[PDB]
């Protein structure tokens, strides 16, 4: 039951912190709680994560487009979960790196911009869950599915871990 | 925008500020550092006030742009090349991984050439390097600029695991005579700065031509361009 909080490499301003919670009940709940703005940060499945520096590139990019006004989604905390997918499909994107109504293990993304911090006490308090430690996230995170949705490849593994496969369909699917 | 936008050079300024600077040319400066606990390297395509802030625009662009796409083009292939990390299209800077305690071949060649006298004990590396620039070319993707200076040695030097670097003048084409004018660069490279190494460039040329399945009209087309100089 411990965070882990990174700071912005480019953006020293910032800060990411990640909360991950097992056992959840009320995913569905959830979901229509970010939808409607409730709940602070970005829900997004945890079974596809391979490391937090998949999570901290996608922060980056999305401060990135934020802070030029040019995000292709409308929230930052949506930005975030965008810029997770290899494609440009927005809607699919947000189904598939979301969460749905019946997960169980949800993670927990929010950026706090200098002084402005977010109440996480009362953020833990909205998930029926037993928060665990983010060192807990491989035996979340699989394998099968993440070479799946990332159509990860025979000659991709052969060069590199498939963090790097993955990061390197992340940061350049802006320009096809 | 007009103001955002300046906003978001000046902290790319700031932030390689207190980095190595590990390479310089005429359009890129790379500064070593890290990103996000990675041990990462930084492009930087700098504007010159040397002419029309209109034109120098689109030139950062396109090389990033290029880069961008031909390193995920390489990393999908199984051809070695860095990841990217982040690509700042407002600064045209380029966030990679760093190819951690390698060394240039341009290095390798002028390293083994003082101490074995002979270009004799090349033709591994000849060998592998054919091996590379075939599958590279095999996915119809033109280096643009190939040197022993864009091609690293990773470690353990033993095996020769080739990193190929630089990829801004890089474009997508099954020409021949675009691969054959890709090979007649680096056929150049080699002349100019590592001398006597022309029995090196074809245990490149047929370690090419047996690991690339379309190499002959390739071969045929580098001897016309050798012939003429160009392409036309
Ligand atoms: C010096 C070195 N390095 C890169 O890794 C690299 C990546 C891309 C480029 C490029 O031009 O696209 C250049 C370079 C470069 O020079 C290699 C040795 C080392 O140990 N660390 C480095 O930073």
């Amino acid at each position: 039951h411990m965070q882990l909080t990174h700071q912005l490499d480019l953006f020293p301003e910032c800060r990411v912190t990640l909360l991950l919670f097992k056992d959840v009940k009320n995913a569905g709940d959830l979901r229509r709680k970010a939808m409607e703005g409730t709940i602070d940060g970005s829900l997004i499945n945890p079974t596809v994560i391979v490391d937090p520096f998949q999570i901290l590139v996608a922060a980056n990019k999305a401060v990135h487009l934020y802070k030029l006004g040019k995000m292709k989604t409308r929230t930052l905390s949506t930005e975030i979960i965008f810029n997770l997918s290899p494609n440009n499909n927005i809607s699919e994107a947000l189904k598939k790196f979301g969460i749905s109504a019946n997960d169980t293990s949800i993670l927990i993304v929010y950026i706090e911009e200098g002084e402005k911090q977010i109440n996480q006490e009362y953020l833990i308090s909205q998930v029926e869950g037993h928060q665990v430690s983010l060192k807990n996230l491989p035996e979340i995170m699989n394998i099968t599915e993440v070479k799946k949705i990332y159509k990860l490849s025979s000659q991709e593994e052969s060069i590199g871990t498939l963090l790097d496969a993955i990061i390197c369909r992340m940061s350049t699917k802006d320009v096809l | 925008e007009a103001e955002a936008l300046a906003a978001a050079r000046e902290r790319s300024s700031r932030f390689l500020s207190g980095l190595e600077l590990v390479k310089q040319g005429a359009e890129a400066r790379v500064f070593r550092g890290r990103f996000q606990g990675r041990a990462a390297v930084i492009k930087h395509r700098f504007p010159k006030g040397y002419r029309h802030p209109a034109l120098e625009a689109r030139l950062g662009r396109r090389r990033t742009v290029q880069e961008a796409r031909a390193l995920l083009r390489c990393r999908r292939a199984g051809i070695s090349a860095p990841v990217v990390f982040f690509v700042d299209y407002a600064s045209n800077c380029l966030y990679m991984e760093e190819i951690e305690g390698s060394v240039t071949v341009r290095d390798y060649i002028q390293s083994t050439m003082e101490t074995e006298k002979t270009p004799q004990g090349l033709s591994n590396l000849a060998k592998t390097i054919g091996q590379v620039l075939a599958r590279m070319h095999d996915e119809d993707l033109i280096h643009g600029d190939l040197t022993t200076s864009n091609m690293l040695l990773k470690p353990p030097l033993e095996q020769l695991n080739i990193v190929l670097i630089d990829f801004g003048l890089s474009f997508i084409s099954a020409l021949p005579e675009d691969k054959g004018v890709d090979l007649y660069v680096l056929e150049k490279a080699f002349l100019s700065t590592h001398p006597n190494t022309e029995t090196v460039f074809e245990a490149f040329l047929k370690s090419y031509s047996t690991s690339s399945k379309k190499a002959r009209p390739v071969l045929k087309k580098l001897d016309e361009v050798r012939l003429r100089g160009r392409k036309r």
